Formats: structure tokens, sequence, C-alpha cells
């Protein structure tokens, strides 16, 4: 199953230097 | 807050060059042993994780600070379970430690970089001998993903999910983790509590424990007349132990070279139990401990203790010489840059048969279809059945082709 791992990468995306 | 001591053993698997030991920094704080006396022994380091959960949202829950101050709620945090890491390098030339590691493990996780090659074969052998050594909760961590693009990153996942579909591991949740910005550890520690259980663990079994590490107290400076025995770094399976008990570690010891060995197996008491950080009276299976016995500081210095069973007095184990084998073959070699077809098992070969955790050499004697006889150079014990990898030479250095188990 691969659906809430998405939301990780977006936030991940939004949070950097 | 109560000082309990490790519950379940969990391993981290990768590549060279690629990032273990600072994900486990991350991940914990304190430092690994790696990175003459001390640590030196095997390839497997030590370190300990917390897992404090927060609930009175979506990924935030766990923490890695015993105060809670950073999400919001200035509550204290409640006790879920406190855990040891099991570092294995990834390295071509070493994997007999990696194996001994493996046999320990109840819960594994894999790591691999982003802007590397997506289909590397030492991760694929990685893969392999957890599915072999009875793992099935294995949880999928993306490395370097901040110097990756936007899509790149998302065709890399979906590459990694066409791979995985034909091994035993079916549910694996893929988790993308920063080691060196410190990010989304939050969401690591939720699946931990989430799809990875402890399994049922009783006293009413047998103390079986397996030595990986040792340890010698010395400190320079000071003077001789303030001694501290000799340390053997050890992780229990099953059998709880308790402070002032008789240990013997089992294959053996040379200890006059003329004249024909008769010597018993090493016997030693347990003097104090390292756990954590602080001493405790009683040991939980499920973790590496820091057995502190009688035995010397000089036999517990370097590579002389590495991979052997240890037992407790009133419980008689056998020793073998000749191990009968009912082996299982792949069909291509995995570990190889290029793959390679798998040869039929020749007489008279030197091969390396890793038995759970002992590093030993065996030649092939007799070879039907599914049975094996095999002689060791180096002395083996046998308690039940035990997980067994095999290691065959082709090209240069050792590569993998199949699993084993003893019939007796």
């Amino acid at each position: 199953v691969g659906l809430p791992y998405s939301e990780l990468l977006s936030r991940f995306f939004n949070i950097l230097r | 807050i109560i000082n309990r001591q490790a519950t379940i053993n969990i391993g981290t698997i990768g590549h060279v060059a690629h990032g273990k030991s600072t994900v486990v920094r991350a991940i914990s704080g304190v430092q690994t042993v790696r990175f003459l006396e001390r640590n030196i022994t095997i390839k497997l380091g030590y370190a300990n994780a917390k897992i404090y959960k927060c609930q009175e949202s979506f990924k935030s829950d766990k923490e890695i600070s015993p105060k809670c101050q950073r999400p919001g709620c200035p509550g204290r945090y409640k006790l879920v379970r406190h855990v040891s890491f099991v570092d294995c390098p990834g390295h071509d030339i070493l994997m007999s430690t990696m194996l001994s590691g493996a046999a320990v493990m109840d819960a594994a996780l894999l790591l691999i970089a982003g802007n590397e090659s997506c289909p590397q074969p030492q991760t694929s052998e990685h893969l392999a001998a957890i599915e072999i050594m009875k793992l099935k909760h294995v949880i999928i961590l993306q490395n370097k993903v901040d110097l990756m693009r936007e899509e790149s990153a998302l065709e890399h996942q979906k590459s990694i999910l066409k791979f995985i579909r034909g091994t035993i591991a079916d549910g694996a949740p893929i988790v993308p983790i920063s080691a060196q910005l410190k990010y989304n550890i939050d969401a690591v520690n939720e699946f931990i509590v989430k799809t990875i259980p402890v399994p049922p663990r009783d006293f009413m079994i047998s103390p079986r424990l397996i030595v990986i590490r040792s340890f010698d107290v010395n400190k320079p400076g000071a003077e001789i007349e303030d001694l501290k025995g000799g340390v053997a770094g050890g992780s229990i399976l099953n059998g709880v132990f308790k402070l002032g008990d008789e240990i013997e570690i089992r294959p053996g010891i040379v200890t006059k070279d003329k004249g024909k060995i008769q010597c018993k197996p090493i016997f030693s008491n347990i003097v104090s139990l390292f756990a954590e950080q602080n001493d405790l009276k009683f040991a939980v299976p499920g973790g590496l401990i820091g057995v502190g016995t009688k035995v010397d500081p000089t036999l517990c210095r370097a590579d002389r203790l590495v991979g052997q069973v240890v037992g407790a007095k009133g419980h008689l184990p056998n020793i073998y010489t000749d191990i009968e084998i009912n082996y299982f073959l792949l069909r291509r070699l995995l570990g190889v840059k290029k793959q390679a077809k798998v040869r039929k098992l020749e007489p008279n070969e030197v091969l390396m048969v890793n038995i759970g955790s002992t590093a030993t050499g065996a030649r092939v004697v007799a070879v039907k279809a599914d049975m094996a006889r095999l002689q060791l150079t180096s002395p083996a014990c046998t308690e039940i059945n035990e997980k067994i990898a095999l290691s065959r030479r082709i090209e240069k250095h050792w590569r993998l082709i199949g699993w084993a188990t003893i019939k007796k």
C-alpha cells in the first residue's frame, strides 16, 4: 500500500532550508 | 520515569558511504561504537532509542526527548517501549557480522540513497537474507531526498514498488527521511509502534545467549590494584537471566600447546550486567547486554569471541564437527555487480556456512538432492534447528547461494 507516503513527501518538500 | 531495558531488537541495513550511523544518531543521540581495546571486536555497534508517545496529530505523535515542549502540549510523555539498535555494515568484504546481527533481529530497516543508481545488488542480497532469517517486518527508508528533484524521487519510489512484489514482504511501509537535516523521524517512530508488534515470550523456555561483542574495562593512568572484570557483550533471544548465576561459553578453548585437549567449556560467574546505561538486576530477552563476568579481560580483547553460544548451568546442548544440512538453492546469484547462474554443488570444496551467528568454513562430502553432509574445521554447536545462510566462492570474495536447516 502506497497512499500516506505522498502526504509525507509533500510535507518534506514544504519544510526545507 | 522507570529505567526499563530493551524489549525488541531492531536492525538497520544499507551500503558503504550511504549513511547508517548518521541515521542512527538522528534517531537516538548516543554515538555509535565503531565510526583498539574498547568496542573493537566485530562490525556491529551499540545504540539505544526511546519510544515515548504523547496522546492527549496526523503523523506527529512520537518524540525523541523525555520532556514534551516541541509540538504544543506541555504534559509529560507516556511510557511505551525502549529499543536497542543493531547497526550492521553493508560492505562487499564484511558480511559475517551482518549475518550474526540478523540472527537476533526481529525488525528490519532498509536504507537506499536517492542520487545513486536504482538497482543495487548488495541491498537485494540483504533483503534476501532478511526474508530467509524469519523476518517479515521491514520498513523501507529513503536516505538522500534533499539533493533530488520533485518527480525523480517519485519515479524512484515507483521503481522500488515495481521491484518489491514477488518477495515474502508484502505490506512494507515506505518513508522518506533526512539524516543530516534531522526531519520526519516522528513518522518513522509512529510506524515502529503501528506495524511491528512484540512476539510472545515466557520464563518457561531454557536460557540461550549469543555473544557478538567483547569488552575489556581497563583505563590508562590508574593503578593495577583497581581492576575490573571481563565484559561479554551478548544478546538474548530466549531465557530470563538474573544476577547470581553460572554461565558457560560452549564451543571450547585452547589453553596448552603435544598433549590432547580435554578441557571443558569456559565457566564464568556473572558480576555485573550493563544494559542501556545503568546496571540492572533482571535481564529481559530481546536486547544486547554487556554481561560482565569473571572471565579474563585478556580474552575479551579483539577477534576471539565473534558469534559464540552461551548457556546457564544445568543444561546440556550438543557440539558437532560433522553436520547434517537440508538445503534449498536459488536460480541466479545475488550480490554480484551482471548476474550469474547458480551451479550445482561439487564434492570437496571450501564453502562458508553461517549457522546463526557462527562464521565457519565447511567442506562437502556427499550430495544427494536435498540433504548434504558437511565437515567443519572450527567447532560449532547445535541446540534446536537454527537458521542457516550459505555462501560460496566463485570470483575473489564470498557470494550468497541459498538457505539451509539442520535435520536433528
